[PDB]
DNA sequence: TTTTCAACATATATTAGTAATACTTTTTCTGAAGATAAAATGACTCCATGG
DNA sequence: CCATGGAGTCATTTTATCTTGTGTCACTTACAGAAAAAGTATTACTAATATATGTTGAAAA
């Protein structure tokens, strides 16, 4: 159990989840950013990596 | 029809147009006979077309007639303009001022100037500093001026 | 076709003079528990008229 | 003249409030925009220079 699953996963594997799932999903939240002029322009975030 | 009624329309206007006080009500008053939707679909197309207009003021929308030189004029002006600019003359009198016309068009004040002073060179707006404090430039119509001082 | 030339040109910087315009800046310039109190509660009483 | 009604003052609760809470080391790390003023960037000129730059294209392999 302790050899698979390291003593401290609790750091480990929480940072994990989040440099792999959240990163996505906050710009997933905000990808689209227009401040309120010239009605054509915009910056999409798509991608995030570390 | 578009023209015909668009021109009949026009003519109880031009005759009267129930004044500034006519509502859509006094539509039915005088010409019911129209189907809702039709008499709608010219009156937005004659406000399109700007052979008609609206006014914003107590129930319903003001409707009033509306000849070429303003109407070439509001559609010779921008997009950005097109609401103001109509909204500006909306006071006719003591004006409007800068930031109170930001909130309603919802714009930054970084567009609204641009497309004042645009129609600064129109002059068909002109800058007025009242009574109240120098901090303003109140605008109204570059024609008129009755003001409190 | 590809490569080297060339070649054409055009900025690039100085120093001027204008002159005029336009354009950015800057610089004003304002539109946890147990005392303390406050008030609602209420009884007391002065003082009103009337049979 | 006297019981009454009305109010004025005066105890009395219950709500709104604020000061505290064992000791010592040993490290630790004023809003924003408006107007006025100052000054400047083009905006032409030669006029020499010598790179960069682009293109192109012509010329050669």
């Amino acid at each position: 159990f302790l050899k698979v699953k390291g003593l401290v996963k609790q750091h480990l594997d929480s940072f994990n989840y989040f440099v792999d799932t959240d990163l996505k999903k906050i710009i997933k939240a905000n990808q689209l950013i227009l401040s309120d002029v010239d009605p054509e322009f915009y910056l999409k975030y798509v991608d995030i990596r570390v | 029809q578009l023209s015909d009624n668009a021109k009949t329309l026009h003519s109880q206007m031009m005759s009267k147009g129930i004044g500034a006080l006519f509502t859509q009500q006094e539509l039915q008053k005088q010409m019911g006979i129209g189907s809702l939707t039709d008499l709608m679909s010219i009156v937005q197309e004659l406000l399109d077309k700007n052979l008609i207009k609206l006014v914003k003021q107590n129930d319903e929308l003001k409707f009033q007639g509306v000849l070429e030189s303003e109407a070439q004029k509001k559609a010779t002006m921008s997009a950005e303009e097109a609401l103001v600019y109509s909204y500006i003359e909306a006071s006719g009198r003591e004006g409007i001022w800068s930031k109170t016309i930001k909130a309603r068009t919802n714009l930054h004040q970084h567009v609204v100037l641009k497309c004042l002073k645009s129609l600064e060179s129109q002059r068909y707006v002109k800058s007025v500093k009242s009574v109240k404090f120098p901090t303003r430039k109140i605008y109204m119509l570059y024609s008129l001026q009755p003001s409190v001082d």
